[PDB]
């Protein structure tokens, strides 16, 4: 084979996801000014995704307020293939503890759960490059 | 629970003059700023616009921003001139070349310090600071280059304050300047994110009103402006005399916005009759029922009929009976039962004060949230694309350093949501 | 001996301003004697605010009567967590050091709405915080719930399935009314054109005299809130009568007395008097305590029962035989000068049981689903601590509360 072929089933999973979030959908993530645990904790996933590495709540509600939302997300990143540093803290951080699941923070709202793939993916794509 | 006043622009600024003639009124307070009011009642919530200097003085708590030095030293000199304290009054000096970008960059770019001050100046005085009413208007230099961007400042200053908006929409048939699309879009974009309340009065909808309601010979820009700011009083400070179920702002906003793009409302205010015809009979609720709900009687140009109403909030003033106001509500909810959305299962939020304005025996006004609004922005929309095509002005804006691609996103932008609030209509 | 109040909320507080009157001027309290035992609580001044202003200003020593400063809102959310969760505290120590000061009192009469923002947020936690202070104690809340077609607001049903499915199983019990239903009567049977809050809220601060002041007077046969609790449960369900109180009538246009027992008593099974809109006329009856107070001699009370027993078209649950307590205080019922009504020598204020009330969950049942169908206002929920959970869950609890008295009926 001339592809690697490791984890590219990932990479369209990560892409389904992109496409899963609605513009819509970040507006109203943007106007709750303090919504549940479950809620405020992928949005810090997001925050060292994106490389504004860590946030609190505070510092949280100044990112999203930006202009660059909803751009840098259905603009963002084919692959993170180059591996930044944050990898290993994503999961130290939020992969290690089980706060951060698919369950709990689905219950917490009904807004996040695409979300909530979405950052799986560009973890669970970041085992295969190693 | 105190708040505070913006009034930027020339129009903004107008307004602002009658409305602190209004208000003011509302709790005797003199034109020097000293209580003489009627009762005791009246002087207990002042506090929440007002804040006493010296024990007489009590100085309305706003904030005067005007790139054209012309603007303020007209308002210092009017009847109610005294009354600020001059520090308020942060004029620009430069013209307010009517241009959005000049304001949105450029010129208001530097004046933005000199006003963001005074607003922590302000802030920091007292209570729990609910939020902030900016008044402006939409054509102006100042008004939606340069108070949209203001606003973009605060929200990121109290990223949690409330945010009621009096924007004096440019009533697309009735033109007073060759950029409106272009002062319009440019601020609407901005606009739609970062503000809670948005209250679109249609500058024309309002001459109507004057002209064929209440009937006068001449409406003067004054008198325009006089009958609005008894609306936006007409909301809140109302609120802030005890009442039987007094439910204002936060209430008030989270009865409507149900998706959380935030959703103008389109004022309407009620017992307003001509002159002569005061004399006939009226005032028992079903007549300001009556009033209310008629498209004549918006304070915006849509007529609710077509469209829907998401959701309507009256809140009136007088002394009642609850039964009798309920009631109405209901058959109203039955009579035109066709105008409304129908997951919404009781759409009317009441709220009844109880104090009531002055020479009036009761007053109530009208907040509706209608789909019809989409053609407004249809409107808009339109003007603007025709000539952006042909890139018409273009160039003075273009020329401060704007890119052409705010242009497609602006008009993108909002042009998707007038997609949204048809969604939510059929 | 005596037993604690509670009003919360932009409602709650209204009720009690006129009830904490009527309820002292029947004992005749000077408008300067032996102080209230009650707190007022709500986060929006203005309407605490008149009670420390208007008269009435003595009677209360001012710490109780908590208030917040902040924004109340109109929203469970908030007024649960968020804002709400700061007074908690200052309000808990005051029942405490009014707890405290009593000796053997009994419990809690809750003024709680599902109207006002807090009436439901707040109360919600509130209740928590009493059940574990003083799990023994008697939690019996007045609710206001929100009728079928005057509504006004349009959070309503949000406000309140997000308050039932807690207070449920905290709360010993419920007494509805509801403000559509009230009016009516005062049409219909009082025959005035100017209802207000404040003239319905002279109506409920009857029914409210009805237990304690009264019981408080003594009488041929006193009643006991154990006694209630006891007689009106029929299971373990925090269970949810539904109130009347009889010889609603105007004044003056009683020239009509030759008013008696059988009366008053038979008036009572009418739905014309539902209190609340459900017609129990196609539900079935469980239990019913009429308390009557006034002229009243036990004999005509105990036939008027049996006539009643024995009019057919009430129905009544088979495995009950026998579901009457019957309390007489004796004490008449006391008129407030403002009222409206007329002076009457004997009233009854019969409270039951009955699995009608399928009903009234059902039209609220039925509101809230659409909404959600549509994920309606549900922002400003969320972004204040709320979760989906708490929605989705709290529609089911109430669910499987219209299944017991749906399956309470037709047991043989």
């Amino acid at each position: 084979m001339k592809s690697i072929q490791d984890c590219e089933p990932t990479i369209l999973e990560a892409q389904r996801g992109v496409k899963n979030i609605k513009k819509q959908q970040l507006t109203e993530i943007r106007s709750m000014v303090n919504p549940p645990s479950g809620v405020k904790i992928v949005m810090e996933a997001v925050c060292a995704i994106l490389g504004y590495q860590f946030s609190n709540w505070r510092d949280i509600q100044q990112f999203i307020r930006k202009d660059d939302f909803i751009h840098n997300i259905v603009h963002y990143d084919t692959t993170l293939h180059m591996k930044p540093q944050i990898r290993k803290y994503m999961e130290e951080e939020f992969l290690s503890d089980p706060n951060f699941t698919y369950e709990t923070i689905n219950r917490a709202s009904k807004a996040c759960g695409p979300l909530y793939q979405w950052v799986n993916a560009q973890i669970n794509f970041s085992k295969c490059l190693e | 629970r105190e708040i505070v006043h913006i009034q930027a622009g020339q129009c903004g600024n107008q307004i602002g003059a009658k409305f602190w003639e209004v208000i003011s009124d509302e709790h005797g307070i003199d034109p020097t700023g000293s209580y003489h009011g009627d009762s005791d009642l009246q002087l207990e919530r002042i506090n929440v616009y007002y804040n006493e200097a010296a024990g007489n003085k009590y100085v309305p708590r706003a904030i005067l921003v005007d790139l054209e030095p012309g603007t303020m030293d007209s308002v210092r000199s009017g009847p109610f001139g005294q009354i600020f304290r001059p520090d308020n009054f942060v004029f620009g000096q430069s013209g307010a070349g009517n241009n959005w970008a000049k304001g949105h960059y450029t010129e208001g770019a530097e004046l933005v310090d000199s006003v963001l001050d005074v607003v922590r100046k302000e802030s920091e005085s007292c209570d729990c600071l609910q939020g902030f009413q900016l008044t402006h208007s939409l054509g102006g230099g100042t008004g939606s280059g340069m108070g949209t961007l203001l606003i973009s400042k605060i929200r990121e200053e109290y990223p949690d304050r409330i945010m009621n908006t009096f924007s004096v929409v440019p009533s697309p048939k009735v033109s007073d300047t060759v950029v409106e699309p272009y002062n319009a879009t440019l601020s609407v974009h901005q606009l739609v994110e970062n503000t809670d309340e948005t209250y679109c009065i249609d500058n024309e909808a309002l001459y109507d009103i004057c002209f064929r309601t209440l009937k006068l010979t001449t409406p003067t820009y004054g008198d325009l402006n006089h009958l609005v700011s008894a609306t936006m009083s007409g909301v809140t400070t109302c609120l802030r005399f005890p009442g039987q179920l007094n439910a204002d702002l936060r209430k008030l906003a989270v009865n409507m916005v149900p998706f959380p793009r935030l959703h103008f409302f389109m004022p309407g205010f009620a017992p307003l009759t001509s002159r002569g015809s005061q004399q006939y009979r009226a005032l028992t609720v079903p007549e300001l029922t009556q009033q209310m709900f008629d498209a004549k009687n918006m304070m915006a140009a849509c007529d609710p009929r077509h469209g829907r109403y998401l959701t309507v909030a009256a809140v009136f003033r007088g002394r009642m009976s609850m039964k009798e106001v309920d009631e109405q509500m209901l058959n109203v909810q039955n009579k035109n039962s066709s105008y409304f959305v129908e997951w919404i299962p009781n759409n009317v939020k009441t709220a009844v004060c109880d104090i009531p304005p002055r020479g009036l025996k009761m007053s109530a006004t009208f907040i509706g949230n209608s789909t019809a609004i989409q053609e407004l922005f249809k409107r808009i929309s339109e003007q603007f694309t025709a000539m952006f095509r042909r890139k018409a002005f273009l160039h003075w804006y273009t020329g401060e350093g704007m890119d052409e691609m705010e242009f497609t996103e602006a008009e993108s932008n909002m042009n998707d949501l007038v997609s949204e609030y048809q969604q939510y209509q059929d | 001996r005596e037993c604690i109040s509670i009003h919360v909320g932009q409602a709650g507080v209204q009720i009690g301003n006129a009830c904490w009157e009527l309820y002292c001027l029947e004992h005749g309290i000077q408008p300067d004697g032996h102080v209230p035992r009650a707190v007022f609580v709500d986060l929006e001044p203005t309407v605490i605010d008149e009670v420390r202003t208007g008269t009435y200003r003595q009677l209360f020593h001012p710490e109780q009567l908590i208030t917040g400063k902040e924004d109340a809102a109109n929203n469970y959310a908030r007024g649960h967590y968020t804002i709400g969760k700061e007074i908690i505290d200052l309000v808990l120590d005051r029942i405490r050091k009014l707890a405290d000061q009593c000796t053997g009192l009994q419990g809690f009469s809750v003024f709680h709405s599902f109207g006002g923002g807090t009436g439901s947020g707040f109360t919600s936690l509130l209740m928590e915080r009493l059940s574990v202070d003083y799990g023994k104690k008697s939690k019996l809340e007045f609710s206001i719930y929100p009728a079928p077609q005057v509504s006004t607001a349009v959070v309503e049903p949000y406000n309140s399935i997000l308050t039932t499915h807690t207070t449920l199983e905290h709360s010993d019990c419920a007494f509805m009314v509801d403000n559509e239903a009230i009016y009516d009567i005062c049409r219909r049977n009082l025959d005035i054109e100017r209802p207000t809050y404040t003239n319905l809220n002279r109506l409920i601060g009857q029914i409210v005299s009805s237990i304690t002041a009264s019981l408080r007077f003594d009488g041929a046969l006193n009643v006991d809130l154990t006694e209630f609790q006891t007689n009106l449960v029929p299971y373990p369900r925090g269970h949810f009568p539904l109130a009347t109180y009889a010889p609603v009538i105007s004044a003056e246009k009683a020239y009509h007395e030759q008013l008696s027992v059988a009366e008053i008593t038979n008036a009572c099974f009418e739905p014309a008097n539902q209190m609340v809109k459900c017609d129990p006329r196609h539900g079935k009856y469980m239990a019913c305590c009429l308390l009557y107070r006034g002229d009243v001699v036990p004999k005509d009370v105990n036939a008027a029962i049996a006539t009643i027993k024995t009019k057919r078209t009430i129905q009544f649950v088979d495995w009950c035989p026998t579901g009457f307590k019957v309390g007489i205080n004796y004490e008449p019922p006391t008129v407030v000068p403002g009222g409206d009504l007329a002076k009457v020598q004997r009233a009854v204020c019969m409270l039951s049981n009955t699995t009608a009330i399928a009903e009234a969950w059902a039209r609220l049942d039925h509101k809230f689903d659409l909404m959600y169908a549509k994920r309606a206002f549900v922002h400003w929920y969320v972004g204040e601590g709320m979760e989906e959970g708490e929605f989705s869950e709290a529609r089911e609890d109430m669910a499987a509360l219209e299944k017991d008295y749906e399956e309470v009926g037709v047991d043989s």
